[PDB]
RNA sequence: CGACUCUUAGCGGUGGAUCACUCGGCUCGUGCGUCGAUGAAGAACGCAGCUAGCUGCGAGAAUUAAUGUGAAUUGCAGGACACAUUGAUCAUCGACACUUCGAACGCACUUGCGGCCCCGGGUUCCUCCCGGGGCUACGCCUGUCUGAGCGUCGCU
RNA sequence: GGUGGAGCCGCCGCAGGUGCAGAUCUUGGUGGUAGUAGCAAAUAUUCAAACGAGAACUUUGAAGGCCGAAGUGGAGAAGGG
RNA sequence: UACCCACCCGACCCGUCUUGAAACACGGACCAAGGAGUCUAACACGUGCGCGAGUCGGGGGCUCGCACGAAAGCCGCCGUG
RNA sequence: UAAGGCUAAAUACCGGCACGAGACCGAUAGUCAACAAGUACCGUAAGGGAAAGUUGAAAAGAACUUUGAAGAGAGAGUUCA
RNA sequence: CGCGACCUCAGAUCAGACGUGGCGACCCGCUGAAUUUAAGCAUAUUAGUCAGCGGAGGAGAAGAAACUAACCAGGAUUCCCUCAGUAACGGCGAGUGAACAGGGAAGAGCCCAGCGCCGAAUCCCCGCCCCGCGGCGGGGCGCGGGACAUGUGGCGUACGGAA
């Protein structure tokens, strides 16, 4: 994901919760050079991301 | 470096004119700003003489200007009370008061 | 420097921003004037502004 | 002669004015005249141009007789479309080719809501001058 | 080896950005900036090289508050009024 | 279908934050479509719907501030936001009751001699 | 007529003079005389479907509502719209909004640490923990409260 | 005469920032020098193939070589971005 | 007369400071554009014009929003000076 | 008549908002800036600080054929040019 | 060895306000050179100027005589013409250098303290209602506070005033 840079780990993890109702094992961040803060999000294990990634359109 | 025969000629620009030099290109614009206001004023108070309130006969002081007449400051307070007039009313009917005029004759 | 402040790293982020050409359509508006981006940088000749 | 101080009659000023004018002022200045017809019926002389009116092209190299129908208004190049008005590209893809509303006379009004208290109270102000020197 | 030599051991700054100023020019030890002067609290400017003087005063910014200050004067300065509906 | 301001300005305050989150939504996976290759036709939407949602939260604003100073209408002590914000220096001058107010030895003196009107050589 | 060299002319380059233009200056007038702790000037960082710069703006971000205006915008798309519609666009601007620094204000300038209140999750105040909102700078005035003094006393 | 494509001069008066060869003058341009000085510090290259419009200079293979672990090797600081 | 060429006679490179410069004195490769006795005040004499024992001129005033005007005209102001 | 205090008007304005004008300059001139100019760029920093306007009326900005790896050409075409 | 007044003096994230910074052409306090001139130079001059520093306003400052004058006298301040490059200053040299009167633009005057008189006749902030509210005020009602007798309000201020 790229992320709002005033983002925390923790508000990250509640968004991506309560949007795509999924839920988060850990969440990975960086500040990509250009200053967009990139966020791995990594997914349960009974969560499938090949699955919601259809979902939001992604693939 | 003189040369034969002039003046002595003491002129004042040492000091530094060309910094403070006082150009009159408003002089035909005040001309008409004062017009307005002058005008303007008159205008405003519509029925009162337009020059301003009366002044009193006087003399001016040194012996080279004797024998002239001007308009002065406003009439003074030993005038005022044989011509029976307040010094406090004649202020609001046009009449100019001098409350500092020593009257000698 | 590897080692950088936030503040450092923003200012990096936008230097590296201005750096890319103009785009080819610009060169098609009405009243243009623009030719070569003229405001590139190329970081063996004029280091940054630090 | 112009007396009015607060008007300007400047050379580059109101050159200024012209090519830094804003889109809703270039409505006024892209007005062009109206036929003899029309001008009799409405007593208008003259009309901004519209998207749809009809127009006859009177100066330039075809200048005509035939009445197309504008199409659009490049009011940043401050010139008008028509419909016939165009000539052949070296591809054969064809272009209009801009004409000044001033060089062209409105031959049918496009009516509208707007335009016709436009007319109405532009005719109303013309005879208000002929009878207030009346 | 006073050059190209000396030219060559140059690696730590004197300066940095000015969180007031902007410009490059904080003095890391003296923990003062220097063009605008920063811990104090009044600005650096000087009547005294007025070519710096007008590369920052009003007007060569934004101004993204008194230009709409400009803007009410011309007009009356009301507030808390607006115009007539439809 | 541009949700104009004329029919939100009379609905609830609740009502316009479903229609708010629902454009907030919406534009989410237009952002989405623009990294995904998407359309001419989506990548246009992502300006209209930008635009539809200041006009929603602009009349939530609207709403609330114009009942906010309905509050303290008539209260003396309100808040900074609400204070008329005129200019440091017009807020500080007089209270257009302290520069009319007379001394009463000036009202008296103001009783006994006013000023006439007249006029002369006649 | 060998080549080279020189002078002149015809043409061709090199170069940008001259000339003609000019949305710019300079000068002189005129009217007004308008900043900021309800957070200025200035600075930073962001913001366009394709956008680097200038400009315009502030997470509601190439504008918001409103009012005039009345059919465009335009480099190309793309579009809503019904152009019998606040109605596209522009102008005005009086409603609303105002990222981070900055007199800058919880302490510090790393962008770090806190405290105090509240409201969500957590708790079922169980303290964290997580999220959200309001305060917490210096100086000084008037008032208010709590005080201190073998200061002056009074009552004891 | 020619090219050039939008303005211009004669006379009577008025006003100037009014006439250049030069100031190691200022700015810009261009020569002669001249296709000259030069592309010489650390021993070294060669064969075949590939790619290609085009190979002394790329790439692969083969051969000869040097740096020789106080390195021309493997990782960092500051600095660079 | 001006283009090229020919001949006879003449003929040293300009600017400058200098008693004296073709100088073994200095500036100068070449070509374009730029480039230096100005304005103000104060005297002095000469000259032109108005009026003349007087004569003004300023500041004011009276007449405009200037188009030409921030002009012109007028004022016991004109003599306070 | 001091040792205490208040006050409009004529008065000043190379900053600011908004205008008007000129016996002014006209792209080496006029402000440093007619243009993305206090920008590019230099300096650690205080500071320093440029160059650079004009196709045509309308892009109608050279399709197509051809030679060439391509840059460039030859024809053709557009144009009042 | 306590409780209570007052006087001093503290602490409040106490109720309510307010100050800082910017601009800086013009303006007001202070600070304050040296090039330069004098054919040298030190006094002088440049010059109460540049820079420095503080502070404002739409204008600022000044302003209602401890004035001018010597007259048959004028009458706040500011500006313009004038005085006048004059009185005076000065290695009396270089150079510096005002005012008064007169004409005009404008024209406006006023308050305190004190001395006294008046039952503090006064002011502030609270709480309820009436009007008004985008320059927060007026009207009334409250043993709701507090300031004030170490002095608030009305008359009164030298032109005279009070009685
Ligand atoms: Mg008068
Ligand atoms: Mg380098
Ligand atoms: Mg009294
Ligand atoms: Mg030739
Ligand atoms: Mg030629
Ligand atoms: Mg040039
Ligand atoms: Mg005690
Ligand atoms: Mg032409
Ligand atoms: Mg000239
Ligand atoms: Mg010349
Ligand atoms: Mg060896
Ligand atoms: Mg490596
Ligand atoms: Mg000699
Ligand atoms: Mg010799
Ligand atoms: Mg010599
Ligand atoms: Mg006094
Ligand atoms: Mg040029
Ligand atoms: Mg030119
Ligand atoms: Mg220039
Ligand atoms: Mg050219
Ligand atoms: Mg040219
Ligand atoms: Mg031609
Ligand atoms: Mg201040
Ligand atoms: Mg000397
Ligand atoms: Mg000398
Ligand atoms: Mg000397
Ligand atoms: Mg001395
Ligand atoms: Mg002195
Ligand atoms: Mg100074
Ligand atoms: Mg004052
Ligand atoms: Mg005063
Ligand atoms: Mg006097
Ligand atoms: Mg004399
Ligand atoms: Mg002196
Ligand atoms: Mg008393
Ligand atoms: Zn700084």
């Amino acid at each position: 994901f790229i992320v709002d840079v005033k983002a925390n780990k923790h508000q990250i993890k509640q968004a991506v919760k309560k949007l795509y109702d999924i839920d988060v094992a850990k969440v990975n961040t960086l500040i990509r050079p250009d200053g967009e803060k990139k966020a791995y999000v990594r997914l349960a294990p009974d969560y499938d991301a090949l699955d919601v990634a259809n979902k939001i359109g992604i693939i | 470096a003189p040369s034969r025969n002039g003046m002595i000629l003491k002129p004042h620009f040492h000091k530094d004119w060309q910094r403070r030099v006082a150009t009159w290109f408003n002089q035909p614009a005040r001309k008409i700003r004062r017009r307005k206001a002058r005008q303007a004023k008159a205008r405003r108070i519509a029925p009162r003489p337009a020059s301003g309130p009366l002044r009193p006969v006087v003399r001016c002081p040194t012996v080279r200007y004797h024998t002239k007449v001007r308009a002065g400051r406003g009439f003074s307070l030993e005038e005022l009370r044989v011509a029976g007039i307040h010094k406090k009313v004649a202020r609001t009917i046009g009449i100019s008061v001098d409350p500092r005029r020593r009257n000698k004759c | 420097s590897s080692h950088k402040t936030f503040r450092i790293k923003r200012f990096l982020a936008k230097k590296q921003k201005q750096n890319r050409p103009i785009p080819q359509w610009i060169r098609m508006k009405t009243g243009n004037k623009i030719r070569y981006n003229s405001k590139r940088r190329h970081w063996r000749r004029t280091k940054l502004g630090l | 002669m112009k007396f009015n101080p607060f008007v300007t009659s400047d050379r580059s000023k109101n050159r200024k004015r012209h090519f830094n004018a804003p889109s809703h002022i270039r409505r006024k200045i892209m007005s062009s005249p109206l036929s003899k017809e029309l001008r009799q019926k409405y007593n208008v002389r003259s009309m901004p141009i519209r998207k749809d009116d009809e127009v006859q092209v009177v100066r330039g190299h075809y200048k005509g007789q035939q009445i197309g129908k504008v199409v659009q208004v490049y009011r940043k190049k401050y010139v008008i479309y028509i419909e016939r008005v165009q000539r052949e590209k070296a591809n054969g893809t064809t272009v209009h080719v801009g004409i000044h509303p001033s060089k062209v006379v409105i031959t049918r009004l496009k009516l509208d809501k707007d335009r016709k208290k436009i007319l109405e109270r532009k005719a109303k102000s013309r005879q208000v001058g002929k009878e207030k020197g009346k | 080896t006073k050059g190209t030599s000396s030219f060559g051991k140059r690696r730590n700054k004197t300066h940095t950005l000015c969180r007031r100023c902007g410009s490059k020019a904080y003095h890391l030890q003296k923990s003062t900036c220097g063009k605008c002067g920063y811990p104090a609290k009044r600005k650096r400017k000087y009547n005294w090289s007025a070519k710096a003087k007008r590369r920052n005063t009003t007007g060569t910014g934004r101004m993204r508050h008194l230009k709409i200050v400009y803007r009410r004067f011309r007009h009356g300065f009301r507030e808390g009024i607006t115009p007539k509906p439809k | 279908a541009k949700i104009k301001a004329r029919d939100l300005r009379g609905k609830k305050k609740e009502e316009l934050l479903k229609q708010l989150e629902d454009l907030k939504v919406e534009l989410s996976q237009l952002r989405v479509a623009k990294v995904t290759g998407g359309a001419a036709s989506k990548l246009s939407k992502i300006r209209v719907v930008r635009k539809s949602i200041a006009r929603v939260l602009t009349v939530i604003n609207q709403t609330q501030k114009e009942n906010l100073r309905k509050f303290y209408k008539g209260k003396k002590y309100k808040p900074l936001d609400l204070r008329p914000k005129k200019t440091r220096a017009m807020r500080r001058r007089l209270n257009k009751h302290e520069e009319n107010l007379k001394t009463k030895k000036q009202q008296r003196k103001e009783r006994l001699y006013p000023l006439r009107k007249f006029a002369v050589k006649a």
